[PDB]
């Protein structure tokens, strides 16, 4: 409890300290950190073009979705706070998802033990409750204190919002809600095209949580798959 | 400005005939520093700012040397596609204050 709050405080302090230094302008222009689809300067250019009466998409500099336009239209003044909030959000979502997943793993591994489908001498390969205690806190720390993430945050790159959407997809999937999972996957596919490939793994996890067998001669499998696909495409 | 011109009429046969042609001569040297004409009321310059091969700026300077009158100017610029421009960085400053164009 206290460790997570302390980690969050340290991460926010480092980001706030780097926002006020003389390296922010240098960081904001790195070709390793921003792209034609992520730069903040292109955001402000599009907003200015709208106020000059020109369509933002009539040139060659602005390649952002309209939802980004809406959001930053209403929050251009508070830009530096938004990115801190988003990074904290993705860290917290990953933390809780990992907690639930560890519970499932230990319970699944424990169930196999009595069906005695494991070899006689396989120990020291068995998971134990004492080692899985600090995995989620570590995961949060590895995301928040990675220099790549701090660099992305100080540059105000749009990639942070994409990462947040993916993390929320994972959280909602592991918690077992298909409607929210489809919504968040659709929002991730809307921003960048490639996340559509994560459709199959989430469907497999949901089917495994329902205890539905995955076979070609099954009826529940096809019904569940059809409903999930329809929700995603409609979104 | 009031200017005076000397006229040589080539169709006059007092000026040019079969037996005599025309060669005009003119005495002129750079005048002293005093008595030199004043500079024109309008002139301009253009240059590139920065260094490197990634980013830069295009700058123009416009001069008004008239003692008491202000007048408007119309400016036309064309730039190739390879030098991508960011229009939210456009600034026009006179005497340290911002000048807002009437038409753009
Ligand atoms: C809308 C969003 C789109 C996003 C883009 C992605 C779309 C693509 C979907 C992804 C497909 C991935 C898998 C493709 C290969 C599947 C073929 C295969 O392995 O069959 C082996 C197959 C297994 O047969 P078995 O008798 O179960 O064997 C059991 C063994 O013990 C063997 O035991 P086992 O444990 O090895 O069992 C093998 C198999 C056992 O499982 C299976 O047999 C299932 C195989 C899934 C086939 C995928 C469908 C066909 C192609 C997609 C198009 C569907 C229709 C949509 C198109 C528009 C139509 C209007 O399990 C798997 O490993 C298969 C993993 C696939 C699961 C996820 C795929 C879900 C598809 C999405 C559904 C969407 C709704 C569909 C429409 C509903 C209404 C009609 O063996 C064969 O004989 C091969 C078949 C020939
Ligand atoms: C392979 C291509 C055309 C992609 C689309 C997949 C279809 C081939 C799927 C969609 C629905 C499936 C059917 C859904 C339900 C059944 C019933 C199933 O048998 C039972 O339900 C019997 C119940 C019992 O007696 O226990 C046999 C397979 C079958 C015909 C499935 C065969 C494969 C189908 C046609
Ligand atoms: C409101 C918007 C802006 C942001 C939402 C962030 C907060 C409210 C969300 C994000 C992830 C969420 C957590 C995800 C998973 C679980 C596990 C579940 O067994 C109890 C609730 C709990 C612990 C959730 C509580 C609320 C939570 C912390
Ligand atoms: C604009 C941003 C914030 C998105 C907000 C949530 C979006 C994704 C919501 C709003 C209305 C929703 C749709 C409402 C009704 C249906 C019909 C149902 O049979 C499948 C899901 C589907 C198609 C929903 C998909 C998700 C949806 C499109
Ligand atoms: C030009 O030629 C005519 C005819 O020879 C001559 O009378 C005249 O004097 C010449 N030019 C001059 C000096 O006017």
């Amino acid at each position: 409890a206290a460790p997570l709050v302390l980690v969050l405080v340290v991460a926010v302090t480092v980001r706030a300290a780097l926002f006020r230094s003389s390296l922010a302008e240098f960081i904001s222009e790195r070709v390793e950190v921003v792209s034609p689809l992520s730069s903040w300067k292109r955001v402000v250019e599009g907003l200015s073009l709208l106020d000059l009466g020109v369509s933002p998409y009539s040139g060659a500099v602005f390649h952002e979705t309209p939802l980004i336009i809406y959001l930053f239209h209403f929050l251009i003044d508070y830009a530096e706070l938004v990115f801190m909030i988003t990074d904290a959000l993705t860290a917290i979502a990953l933390y809780f998802a990992i907690q639930d997943f560890n519970k499932v793993v230990f319970k699944k591994q424990k169930l196999l033990l009595e069906l005695d489908q494991y070899a006689p001498d396989v120990a020291e390969l068995i998971r134990t409750p004492m080692e899985m205690r600090y995995i989620p806190l570590k995961v949060a720390l590895f995301y928040l204190l990675n220099p790549y993430t701090i660099l992305s945050c100080v540059a105000k790159s749009t990639c942070a919002i994409n990462n947040t959407l993916i993390a929320f997809f994972i959280l909602t999937t592991i918690k077992g809600s298909a409607f929210l999972s489809a919504i968040f996957l659709a929002l991730a596919t809307y921003q960048s095209l490639y996340p559509l490939t994560l459709f199959v793994p989430g469907l497999l996890y949901l089917l495994q949580r329902q205890y539905i067998p995955v076979k070609m001669k099954s009826k529940a499998f096809w019904i569940f798959s059809w409903e999930y696909a329809m929700m995603y495409v409609g979104s | 400005t009031r200017k005076t011109y000397a006229i040589y009429d080539l169709l006059d046969t007092a000026m040019i005939n079969n037996s005599r042609n025309l060669n005009i001569q003119l005495k002129w040297k750079r005048p002293p520093e005093n008595e030199a004409p004043p500079v024109p009321f309008l002139h301009a310059q253009r240059y590139v700012s920065g260094y490197g091969l990634q980013k830069g700026e295009l700058s123009t300077l416009l001069y008004n040397t008239h003692p008491y009158r202000a007048f408007p100017v119309l400016l036309l610029d064309t730039v190739p596609w390879y030098l991508r421009l960011y229009v939210h960085t456009l600034t026009i400053t006179s005497k340290g204050k911002e000048n807002k164009p009437s038409y753009i």
